């Protein structure tokens, strides 16, 4: 499991700082040109969120679906496959991983934007690359998709590992049975246990944390008499009212400046993670690799990619 | 004429039921794109053509051709 | 050999042509020179704010109030600008390490696509990878990768296997395929028949465990050879 992207978030800066006063906004025109770095600085950053995704999965020409009949010489891929039972076209796997993630509220001048591709969408794209790769085996990530029994594939996977094909196809019902077990057993891990699942959490968690400390810079004094705007003005002769606001403007501008970094060094890390989610997909699923333990430990067979909220999982 | 979307409401653009490639990306999979009529169309995006393999278990596809090709990285 | 020639000069002609007509297939080197440009401007443009104090200009200051003041005056405007340079800095940091990520995947690419043959799927280019020609850009690097794909396909009917005595022949490199009436063996990549013998495929114990065998004859270059 490996994050893929983050929230799709902006701030405004006139009314975080200024919110409803004339007064405010007028002292801060006098900063120059310190509302829009800010502005610019989220824009790239929620450009690049909607790259990650769009780079990490839309990787297929077509939209592939398996035949109606799953004939697959014994393998049984029921558990990954779509299921249109259920109102959105998700294998089982993803709903597991859907509903084991749990958790805009804030109204001071911030804004969180939908991400350009729904679920559904990425449901879509998962789904034809893991139809592809059943049906063509590696030779749809070349040029066009060619159709090849699963059995031969196995076997040309075999032969890639140096291993004569006839250990496969004197033993197709042992490897069938083990992969079928190996599948039940990690959806009952994923089931059962709830701590695998913190590198997708831990990101939502930093970015709340980050959200909600800066709400709560606003009820800092900062060295003025209240932190409220209106009591001041309400209250202060305006010679010295603007003195006082002056400290308040310079605080929350700070307080801006050091969230957006942060937001910046993140979005950066998160960046280096996509691109490497990337290379995993474009290599592990699209073909066979020779990296050692670049697609999980022992030699490498194939790979099934599945959805999961900000992120991408791999069944190596 | 008023649209309403997920990603706020967009007015100026028309509806259509039909599906294309995104051209100006405006969120929530809404994608708007400028017809030839020459008005502005906001539509659901398509993200490919449909297509299926004809998988069988005593099937198989040989290439008998082959083309070279140059990309500029 | 004269069809891949061809089509390889066709290639280069038409990615020259491609490069002398759009204009928008540098944006990638565009956008850091237009992003160093903006960031500069602004500093610059910086200079020019009160920061609350009286003017933009120190000098004025200086040639107008007592020193008690101006004092604190330009104490303000050291602050002010101070800071914004301050950010100009971690920007410039931030935006370097950035590049230097890129370069470093640049150099890794220089290093396997054109120094050697990659066999990483989806590295140097879509297909599969042949060679690639560095070409030098400002501030940047141009590759041209050159890849192999297959472009007409086929149908036929496979067989994991073959019986000729009661045992079970597998191909050594290559698959088994059938035009309707005959059965071949020929390379995975392209389609070249050949007649099934004892130099194509090895044995592997009896055929009643294989799932999917089909029997046919298969040749055997020594038996002819021996007649006379
Ligand atoms: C593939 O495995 C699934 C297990 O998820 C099988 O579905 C079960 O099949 C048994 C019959 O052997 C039923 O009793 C269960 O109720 C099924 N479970 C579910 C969740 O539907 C499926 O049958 C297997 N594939 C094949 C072709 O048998
Ligand atoms: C494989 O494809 C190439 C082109 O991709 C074919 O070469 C063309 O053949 C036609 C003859 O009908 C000529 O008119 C073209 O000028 C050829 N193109 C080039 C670039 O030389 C080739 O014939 C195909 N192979 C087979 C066996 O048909
Ligand atoms: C499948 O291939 C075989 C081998 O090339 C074909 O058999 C030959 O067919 C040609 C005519 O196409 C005859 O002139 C030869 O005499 C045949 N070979 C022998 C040994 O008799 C066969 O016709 C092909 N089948 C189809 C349906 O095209
Ligand atoms: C391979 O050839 C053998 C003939 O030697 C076929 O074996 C026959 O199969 C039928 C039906 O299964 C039996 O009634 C015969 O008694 C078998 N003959 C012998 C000599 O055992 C076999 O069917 C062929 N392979 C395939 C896949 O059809
Ligand atoms: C076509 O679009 C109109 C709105 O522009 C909508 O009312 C109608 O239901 C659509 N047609 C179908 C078949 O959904
Ligand atoms: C092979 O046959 C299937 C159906 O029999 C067809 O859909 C497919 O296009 C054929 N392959 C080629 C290369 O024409
Ligand atoms: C292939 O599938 C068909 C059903 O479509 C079946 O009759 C046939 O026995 C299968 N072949 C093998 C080798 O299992």
């Amino acid at each position: 499991i490996l994050p893929v992207s983050m929230t799709k978030t902006s701030v405004d800066c006139t009314m975080y700082i200024c919110g409803d006063s004339t007064e405010c906004s007028n002292l801060l025109l006098q900063y120059g040109s310190f509302c829009t770095q800010l502005n610019r600085a989220l824009t790239g950053i929620a450009v690049e969120q909607d790259k990650n995704t769009q780079e990490v999965f839309a990787q297929v020409k077509q939209i592939y679906k398996t035949p109606p009949i799953k004939d697959f010489g014994g393998f049984n891929f029921s558990q990954i496959l779509p299921d249109p039972s259920k109102p959105s076209k998700r294998s089982f796997i993803e709903d597991l991983l859907f509903n084991k993630v749990t958790l805009a509220q804030k109204f001071n001048g911030l804004t969180v934007l939908p991400p350009l591709l729904t679920d559904e969408m990425i449901a879509q794209y998962t789904s034809a690359l893991l139809a592809g790769t059943i049906t063509s085996g590696w030779t749809f990530g070349a040029g066009a998709a060619l159709q090849i029994p699963f059995a031969m594939q196995m076997a040309y996977r075999f032969n890639g590992i140096g291993v004569t094909q006839n250990v496969l196809y004197e033993n197709q019902k042992l490897i069938a049975n083990q992969f079928n077990s190996a599948i039940g057993k990690i959806q009952d891990s994923l089931s059962s246990t709830a701590s695998a699942l913190g590198k997708l959490q831990d990101v939502v968690n930093q970015n709340a944390q980050a959200l909600n400390t800066l709400v709560k810079q606003l009820s800092s004094n900062f060295g003025a008499i209240s932190s409220v705007l209106n009591d001041i003005l309400s209250r202060l002769d305006p010679p010295e009212a603007e003195v006082q606001i002056d400290r308040l403007i310079t605080g929350r501008l700070q307080s801006l400046q050091t969230y957006v970094t942060q937001q910046l060094i993140r979005a950066a890390e998160i960046r280096a993670s996509a691109n490497l989610a990337a290379t995993k997909m474009s290599e592990c699923v699209l073909g066979q690799s020779k990296r050692v333990d670049f697609c999980g430990k022992g030699y490498h067979l194939m790979s099934f990619p599945q959805s999961a909220p900000h992120g991408v999982v791999f069944l190596h | 004429n008023v649209f309403q979307t997920r990603a706020g409401c967009l007015i100026g653009a028309e509806h259509v039921n039909n599906s294309y490639e995104c051209d100006i990306p405006i969120g929530a999979g809404i994608c708007a794109s400028y017809q030839t009529s020459q008005s502005i169309i906001a539509y659901t995006m398509s993200l490919g053509a449909e297509n299926s393999v004809a998988y069988s278990n005593n099937s198989i596809a040989i290439p008998t051709n082959f083309t070279i090709s140059v990309t500029t990285e | 050999q004269k069809l891949i020639a061809n089509q390889f000069n066709s290639a280069i002609g038409k990615i020259q042509d491609s490069l002398s007509s759009t204009a928008s297939a540098l944006g990638k080197l565009q956008d850091v020179v237009n992003q160093n440009a903006q960031a500069l401007n602004t500093l610059v443009k910086q200079l020019s704010s009160n920061f609350g104090a009286i003017s933009s200009v120190l000098n004025d200051i200086l040639s107008r109030l007592d020193p008690p003041e101006a004092e604190v005056q330009i104490d303000r405007l050291i602050t002010g600008r101070l800071q914004s340079l301050q950010t100009y800095v971690t920007q410039q940091l931030i935006r370097a390490a950035e590049i230097r990520a890129s370069a470093n995947l640049a150099a890794t690419k220089m290093s396997e696509c054109v120094l050697g043959q990659s066999k990483r799927v989806d590295f140097c280019g879509k297909g599969y990878h042949l060679m690639s020609f560095p070409q030098s850009a400002p501030h940047g690097v141009v590759f041209l990768h050159v890849t192999y794909v297959p472009a007409q396909e086929k149908n036929f009917t496979t067989a994991p296997a073959i019986c000729h005595d009661g045992k079970a022949h597998f191909p050594r490199e290559g698959v088994f395929v059938s035009n309707g009436t005959h059965w071949f063996v020929t390379q995975r990549n392209f389609y070249e028949p050949q007649i099934i013998t004892t130099d194509n495929t090895f044995v592997s114990g009896n055929c009643d465990v294989v799932i999917g065998i089909v029997n046919n004859t298969v040749y055997d270059p020594l038996q002819p050879e021996l007649d006379s």
